[PDB]
């Protein structure tokens, strides 16, 4: 889950201001411009900071987890209530935090989104750089930092 | 006709109670859904490019560019609105992702399902399929004997 | 070699005609611009002033730059720099752009593409030249191109 709901018996350690933005919740872009299109679609699964594929089947067409030649955008966003997750199409420049396979994407590594939405080094059907080490956050969730600019002809 | 309002007078009145099934007509210029954050252009029209894929076509040199029916590897975007008087279409770049009613051929129309990837010809019409980012939202719909429009989303081209 | 070098005069010149007053290297951003246009900035290493700029990362010390370059790497185009700070402003492959660019030393309608060193060269297609080549020096000519993003051929 983007934010999971559990109460503890503690505050979390946090006063650091540096190495404190490497989150799962940490929802968004690194760096975001006003102009940059977001679109709402309706969800199935965990998309979260995922690369996303349209399915249509009565109801409208939702979005899922995807890559490959069917990926129409990654999703930066989840609202749980209305099951709604935000897309920034791929026609959109991006930079941010994303699921990484595993840990052994390093920097300036070309990535491609998988089956599952994961990044994972190089075949590639769009222009992802990793700008970041592989960063391990929950039991086998890595996160790593892409700039994802666009296709990338043949 | 071959125009975005029918040139054709209505012997009727305001006769549409219902809600549903009334958007689909020629003149629903502009996409179904629409961001405010889109990039916007207008060019020359040659010809009649409305609701087709367009590319840019130059002449002798005298006079500036211009915007024809194509498609193919000279897609340049998409005309989603014509002005008739100043002879004005308005067009949104390939870059930028479309969602809307457009042109498709009358050769197959049947075939056309959601789902199915589409290409651009070279009059700038849709058609079933290989280097631009098309998939049809619906089923084809026939407002003329010959003319067929489908509700398709555009995201850019494609490798290969 | 600079955007706007300033130099002093005795002199002052005269502006006899309205026309052809657009062809100087000091001509920053696009001929056409639109309000929802994305611009960014990076640090600048080199000059990479009116060329296809490529992401650049040095030892992980400093933060990665932007460098003349193009072809699989083309990462946007540089359509100004400040001189004071050291920062190119990039507008991204992703955006579609219309301004004056370095050409390599071609009519309009000819495809061009981005080499090595971020000039475009006639035939990936990536721009289309929309007028002649305008010398600005003996090793400097920039071309009116309009920029749609990459396709294959």
């Amino acid at each position: 889950m983007k934010n999971p709901q559990h109460d503890a018996s503690l505050l979390s350690n946090s006063n650091e201001f540096r190495d404190k933005n490497v989150e799962f919740f940490a929802s968004g872009g690194t760096r975001t411009s006003k102009f940059d299109k977001l679109e709402n679609h309706p969800f199935l699964g965990y998309p979260y900071k995922r690369g996303v594929k349209r399915v249509i089947q009565h109801y409208e067409p939702h979005v899922e987890a995807g890559g490959g030649e069917d990926l129409y955008g990654i999703c930066i966003d989840i609202d749980e209530f209305s099951k709604t997750a935000t897309i920034v199409p791929i026609t959109n420049n991006f930079e941010g935090y994303l699921v990484a396979k595993d840990s052994t994407v390093k920097v300036k590594d070309k990535l491609i989104f998988n089956k599952d939405g994961a990044l994972e080094k190089v075949k590639a059907t769009i222009n992802a750089t990793a700008l970041t080490d592989a960063k391990q956050i929950s039991n086998e969730v890595y996160l790593v930092k892409v700039a994802v600019f666009g296709n990338k002809a043949m | 006709a071959l125009m975005k309002n029918p040139q054709q007078d209505s012997g009727l009145l305001s006769n549409s109670i219902d809600f549903r099934d009334q958007n689909l007509i020629f003149s629903n210029s502009g996409g179904v859904c629409t961001s405010s954050k889109d990039k916007i252009e207008n060019y020359p029209a040659k010809g009649y490019p409305y609701k087709r894929g367009v590319k840019l076509s130059f002449g002798d040199g005298t006079t500036e560019l211009e915007v024809e029916a194509g498609g193919g590897d000279d897609l340049y975007g998409v005309c989603s609105d014509i002005d008739e008087f100043s002879g004005m279409a308005t067009v949104i770049p390939i870059t930028n992702n479309f969602t809307g009613y457009l042109t498709l051929k009358k050769d197959g129309q049947n075939g056309v399902n959601p789902g199915d990837k589409l290409n651009f010809n070279q009059h700038g019409e849709l058609e079933k399929v290989k280097s631009v980012n098309a998939i049809a939202l619906s089923k084809a719909h026939k407002l003329t004997e010959d003319l067929f429009i489908v509700l398709a989303s555009v995201f850019g081209n494609r490798a290969i």
